[PDB]
């Protein structure tokens, strides 16, 4: 009861900062998005294709077994 | 006493509470000042409560 | 595509029952890579003559035969166990989960 | 004659025994 009153009362003061709309314009002015994670993909359709990064490839172990 | 057997049981309850908070910010550098106004620390993330 | 970090290529995989003849082994890249070129070298020397190479290659052949016969015996045992547990029936996979929908999801 | 082949066989056999043995490494 006291906590949910004091948190909202502090939010009223902290949210009421000056200007408050130029930063909306600053954030929305960069309509190019944040840069997204790179994957190897095909040129025509963009399905992922397998990678040979050393820090992942150094953990891999395979073996050979006879067939039936 | 080799003709006895003692069975011991250990059990764990579940911890049911979980939450995940995923925020992001953005600052525009007009110059070296990183624009530390009060209406700049407002994030744009997501909240998950389980 | 041409600049994505420090890469590392594909190597040789070893047949575990003949490497480390009979007895159980552990993993190490240099030892397996050594064994693969070592046995080709000992084959060439054994063909050329050289009784010390012929011993090593024959010992490898003995372990190879023993491991192969053991592994086909394991296949026969697994087939008999499956023919006991189910009848002439077969084992069936799980269907793929596509997430929620406004459909009865076993349609 | 014949010395380098004998030394080669002895050296790679010893390198197989006391190094590069996975059962040795397991123990």
């Amino acid at each position: 009861a006291v906590k949910v009153a004091l948190g909202v009362a502090f939010a009223f003061w902290w949210t009421s900062g000056p200007g408050a709309d130029e930063e909306m314009d600053a954030k929305a002015q960069q309509e190019p998005d944040r840069r997204s994670q790179y994957t190897r993909h095909y040129a025509f359709k963009g399905r992922g294709r397998k990678e040979f990064l050393r820090s992942d490839m150094k953990n891999d172990a395979n073996e050979l077994v006879p067939t039936r | 006493d080799v003709n006895k057997i003692n069975v011991k049981i250990r059990c764990e309850e579940v911890q049911p509470k979980s939450m995940e908070l995923d925020l992001d910010w953005s600052f525009q550098l007009k110059n070296g000042i990183p624009s530390i106004n009060r209406q700049s620390l407002i994030p744009g993330g997501s909240v998950e409560v389980s | 595509q041409m600049s994505e970090g420090v890469l590392k290529p594909e190597g040789w995989a070893t047949m575990e029952t003949v490497a480390g003849l009979g007895e159980e082994v552990t993993e190490d890249e240099g030892a397996e890579s050594f064994n693969h070129v070592y046995y080709r070298q000992m084959y060439e020397l054994a063909v050329a003559g050289d009784p010390w190479a012929q011993r090593e290659y024959a010992a490898m052949l003995r372990a190879y035969d023993k491991g192969c016969e053991s592994y086909r015996a394991s296949y026969e045992e697994a087939d008999v166990d499956a023919n006991v547990e189910y009848g002439v029936e077969s084992y069936v996979v799980d269907p793929i989960d596509f997430g929620p929908s406004f459909d009865p999801e076993d349609m | 004659n014949f010395v380098y082949s004998e030394l080669f066989v002895k050296l790679i056999k010893e390198c197989k025994k006391r190094i590069h043995d996975q059962t040795f490494l397991k123990n």
